[PDB]
């Protein structure tokens, strides 16, 4: 008897659950008795509007009722569902910035930015070619049989890891060029351009010798900065004004996406009262330090003879003690640095 | 009434009292000398020890915080799952006091420099040493006190969304209080070591 | 090489970035002309960090155990 | 990543490239295992979690 | 003889041989990243042939794995 | 053609259904199998016991509760389910031109109602002499004891 | 010896040594045995959460890593006649780095208990713990940071 019973039950149950389904949403349609009609509400997308239209056009004929069947669209107050539609690329990145919270109806979707963010993000913080290598390979091994792991039981794990086979792509790719502009494969450094560091002509063993710039670097870090005691001084120095000016550049450009959805909702209130004076105070801070950084890189210190600005101090002074800049960044500064402190106090 | 602690601090207590009235009323009360003490020390002593405490207790707040308000808002969470990144803010707060920590041991590592033997224990270096030592102390544990208070905070702001989301908003603003608290404990040690210079 | 590379640079970009919005694939042409345009910008942001990094250094390279060898 | 990279390199694999004949064949062969099994569970999957 | 452990002695080998190889290639240039250190080994080629030798081990590893795969 | 809805969300327009009561059934399961629709929930503020069609979920639910019964009776014997695509290939998934069941859900209510009572009967025999198997192979097992 | 390289200098850098593993170690105890707990205590129920669940622990694993990471790096900065001042940046990136790693792995290991026990009640709770128990992990890390700007001045 339970052979028997299971040759079938799950055919059976497939449609009694397709029933259950069908009678609880008929529960949310206004039974209206002297009508004899089940008033039902529904949200569709308005592009898809046609298609509903024509397979009850379809529906109705296979029964040959005639009867109305009337899909009257109607205006309504009520916030409408967020629907993005995802393909398989996009679709995990989707899934995880919308597992944050889902967006407001018709606003900007996180999701769109994050595909090339979120991964690239990931690389600046991962950074090796080696380990990027390693990365794009296991992402392609999902990617490149993507149809059989599809169609197949794949778990928790291995499903994540199939869910997310497109992030973990990007993961890997932007990663190999990380790596790439920190000049790591693994532990060791690419030698493919010449080095805009060049060593003194001789030396004894052991002497603590020092590099001279003979040119700077193409692409990437230069590779006479490995095995050097002072690597890390340089090192640190870059990735920290690249998290730096990186990173506002990120908020600057998510910033935005607030001033494009008060103009699509019509919201110049929020324009002017919460958008103008929260960029002006984000970048009068902040920006300014950013293109500080890249003006503090542009200035050839050694070459002018002036004193190379401590620039996080003077970051420091710009709020701690206004207007005593201490060594010269560039001309008038005290006086924009005070503007800047007097505009995001304002 | 016993405890093995208690008896320590007690012994201990009796001990340095002991050997002070000893020292004094034989008339070397000056042997014990501890602004000698603080001279003869090494700056460097007090310029790590004022890192590394910045640095420590700042992630001791932020850890400590963190696992009240993550391991309240986890327990809130089986009922409620939408708790977690309603009221993730709190991780947040925690963790930057930890980053404050981190940007003033990274200001205070800017000033450490070789000092020359001939001017190791100047007056300069003496002042940078315990400007960092003590800037470092009250970065930390004013970190420290604010992650605590923030994971608390974040905790009953956890457990009270669960209950109902409305009451989640104001919590948030004791949050803002607790993170003020300790951006002004950051700005104070700025303060406190913005005049000490490198070890020369 | 001066500052000026990486705005000869950024102009290249611009311009290829300019062109594949207008010449994206209308097919799912939002993903495209969003996610080659950060890429795009993403990379060429941090490929100028990395480049105006050395291209004025405040520190130089210094070791005590290159190999006389290498000093060619 | 880079400072967990470089020391396990040096302590796993850079050891093995010191010692040579056959004894230092085999821990080229077993150094190399620890080296890649450890960048793939601790930096690749452990460290890009 | 499983054919998860031939998959991953297969794997392991072919990173072996290739990563095992690029570095007996580099210390057989005498590339500065492996032999400018004074802490390094002072002569390239010779660690360059066991290196290139423990290459070999794992090309037969890889080689023999994708027999049972 | 279709908006793609990646940079916003997709414009929703809220429908009203005016099905007449007869074809209720079979328009549920065509916009149902169309997957387009969103329902709002009209009957919010009445108590889900009153509500229009409780008694027909109640039913089909006491149904699943004797298909799940089963599945557990399957289980307790290591019976494995034939799960075939007859399913899937009948509910396009993405093809809303696929008819409804017919009267053969109450065929379905009437077989589980008898199935499950017949597995119950036998299943009581099963067990108490499963029982009475167990309390004597106990039995014997104490005078298999020699001393 | 010297004013500047006493014979009492190494014992900083030495113990700053010790430090760094010990105390990265203690704070990975924590967490492994408290998060080890937690797994045993779920996967009795539903062992099919085990790979899930072990995440903690290997957090727990990863702070003692930064710990052997630092350990290695000052030991191998350590001199007999070794300068006050490089034993004293031992010292500090030392305890830095075994104070941070310490409470990362009190929080690892509370937060990961917490977080599986909870996610095996509710699965979408997964997430929310591993999120959760980063913001705990890069606690260690920051102070790993500090060991190593301390580290890169020795000498």
């Amino acid at each position: 008897e339970l052979y028997a019973i299971a040759k079938e039950l799950d055919s059976w149950f497939q449609d009694v659950t397709r029933e259950k389904a069908i009678f609880e949403i008929l529960n949310k349609s206004n039974y209206d008795t002297n009508r004899k009609i089940l008033i039902a509400e529904g949200w569709i997308p308005r592009d898809e509007l046609a298609t509903l239209q024509a397979r009850l056009g379809e529906m109705i004929a296979r029964l040959g009722i005639d009867v109305p069947s009337i899909i009257q669209v109607l205006d309504t107050n009520h916030t409408p569902p967020t629907f993005h539609r995802t393909n398989k690329f996009t679709a995990g990145f989707q899934s995880i910035c919308d597992c944050y919270g889902i967006a407001q109806y018709r606003e900007i979707n996180a999701g769109l930015p994050t595909i090339v963010t979120f991964p690239f993000m990931f690389a600046i913080m991962f950074g090796d070619m080696g380990h990027g290598f390693l990365m794009t390979l296991a992402a392609l091994s999902l990617v490149l049989n993507e149809k059989k792991i599809n169609k197949m039981k794949r778990g928790e794990i291995f499903d994540m890891a199939f869910t997310g086979r497109y992030i973990i792509l990007l993961m890997g790719v932007f990663s190999m060029y990380t790596g790439f502009l920190y000049n790591d494969i693994f532990s060791k450094t690419m030698t493919i351009f010449k080095s805009g560091w060049k060593w003194p002509d001789h030396w004894k063993k052991g002497e603590s010798i020092t590099a001279t710039s003979v040119g700077t670097y193409p692409i990437g870090l230069d590779w006479a900065w490995h095995g050097t005691e002072n690597a890390l001084l340089f090192s640190n120095s870059y990735k920290m004004k690249l998290s730096i000016l990186m990173g506002f550049i990120h908020m600057t450009y998510s910033y935005f996406f607030s001033l494009a959805n008060h103009l699509y909702f019509n919201s110049m209130i929020d324009i002017i009262g919460n958008f103008i004076p929260g960029l002006l105070f984000m970048q009068g801070i902040f920006g300014y330090l950013s293109v500080c950084i890249v003006y503090k890189w542009a200035v050839d210190w050694v070459k002018d003879g002036k004193p190379a600005p401590g620039l996080l101090n003077m970051l420091i002074n710009m709020f701690l003690s206004p207007g005593t800049i201490d060594d010269e960044l560039y001309p008038h500064q005290a006086k924009v640095q005070v503007f800047l402190l007097l505009m995001a106090l304002v | 009434k016993f405890s093995f602690s208690h008896f320590l601090y007690y012994l201990v207590l009796i001990v340095v009292i002991v050997y002070g009235l000893y020292k004094l009323f034989t008339g070397h009360g000056s042997d014990i000398n501890f602004g000698k003490f603080l001279l003869r020390t090494s700056p460097y002593m007090w310029a790590n020890l004022g890192i590394a405490l910045c640095v420590g207790l700042s992630v001791v707040g932020a850890a400590w915080g963190i696992f009240i308000t993550g391991s309240s808002m986890i327990g809130a969470g089986v009922r409620a799952p939408r708790i977690t990144t309603k009221n993730l803010i709190s991780i947040i707060f925690c963790e930057v006091v930890a980053i404050y920590g981190l940007i003033i041991a990274i200001v205070f590592s800017s000033k450490l420099t070789v000092a020359t033997a001939e001017n190791m224990y100047s007056k300069s270096n003496l002042y940078t040493g315990y400007s960092l030592f003590w800037a470092g102390i009250t970065v930390g544990a004013s970190n420290l006190i604010c992650g605590i208070a923030v994971g608390i905070t974040g905790a009953t702001a956890a457990i009270s969304d669960a209950a109902d989301s409305a009451l989640f908003v104001k919590i948030l603003v004791i949050e803002i209080f607790g993170s003020i608290l300790g951006l002004l404990g950051l700005i104070v040690g700025l303060l406190m070591a913005g005049k000490a210079s490198e070890f020369q | 090489s001066s500052f000026y590379t990486v705005v000869g640079v950024f102009i290249v970009v611009s311009a290829m970035s300019v062109l594949f919005w207008i010449m994206a694939p209308k097919n799912n042409q939002a993903v495209w002309r969003s996610t080659v345009i950060l890429t795009l910008a993403m990379m060429f942001l941090m490929w100028a960090i990395t480049f105006l990094c050395q291209l004025h250094p405040l520190v130089a390279p210094r070791r005590s155990d290159l190999r006389p060898e290498f000093a060619e | 990543h880079a400072q967990l990279s470089s020391v396990l390199w040096t302590m796993t694999i850079q050891i093995a490239f010191g010692f040579r004949g056959f004894v230092g064949v085999f821990m080229t062969v077993a150094l190399f295992a620890m080296w890649f099994a450890l960048t793939c569970a601790v930096l690749v999957l452990m460290e890009g979690t | 003889v499983s054919t998860g452990k031939a998959w991953c002695c297969t794997v392991l080998s072919a990173f072996g041989v290739v990563i095992l190889s690029v570095i007996a290639h580099l210390f057989n240039t005498n590339h500065e990243s492996f032999v400018g250190s004074i802490n390094d080994p002072e002569d390239g080629p010779a660690v360059a042939h066991t290196v290139y030798l423990a290459a070999l081990v794992y090309l037969v590893f890889f080689v023999f794995c994708g027999f049972q795969v | 053609e279709k908006e793609e809805a990646i940079f916003r969300s997709a414009e929703m327009a809220l429908v009203q259904f005016y099905i007449p009561q007869e074809i209720s059934r079979d328009s549920a399961y065509t916009l149902g199998q169309l997957g387009l629709v969103q329902f709002r929930d009209l009957n919010s503020k009445v108590r889900a016991f009153q509500r229009t069609f409780v008694n027909e979920i109640r039913r089909l639910d006491n149904v699943e509760r004797q298909y799940r019964y089963f599945y557990s009776l399957l289980k307790k014997h290591d019976i494995k389910l034939y799960e075939g695509d007859t399913d899937k290939y009948l509910d396009g998934s993405g093809e809303l031109y696929v008819p409804p069941s017919g009267s053969v859900i109450d065929d379905y209510v009437r077989n589980a109602s008898y199935l499950e009572e017949r597995l119950i009967q036998m299943e009581d025999a099963t067990d108490q002499i499963e029982v009475q198997k167990n309390d004597l192979e106990q039995y014997r097992f104490i005078l298999q004891s020699g001393d | 010896m010297t004013e500047l390289c006493p014979v009492y200098a190494p014992f900083f850098g030495a113990i700053g040594c010790a430090s760094a593993i010990i105390f990265t170690s203690l704070g990975a105890a924590y967490g492994t045995a408290k998060s080890g707990v937690g797994i045993c205590a779920t996967c009795v129920l539903r062992p099919d959460l085990l790979f899930k669940n072990i995440v903690p622990v290997i957090m727990a694993g990863i702070i003692a890593i930064y710990g052997l990471v630092v350990s290695v790096l000052v030991c191998y900065s350590l001199g007999q006649k070794q300068a006050l001042y490089t034993g004293f940046i031992q010292l500090g990136a030392g305890l830095s780095v075994g104070l941070s790693g310490l409470a990362a792995g009190f929080a690892i290991g509370i937060v990961g208990d917490a977080g599986v026990r909870g996610s095996s009640q509710q699965p979408r709770l997964f997430v929310g713990m591993i999120l959760i128990l980063i913001f705990a992990e890069v606690l260690g890390l920051y102070g790993l940071i500090v060991a190593l700007l301390l580290n890169s001045r020795a000498t």
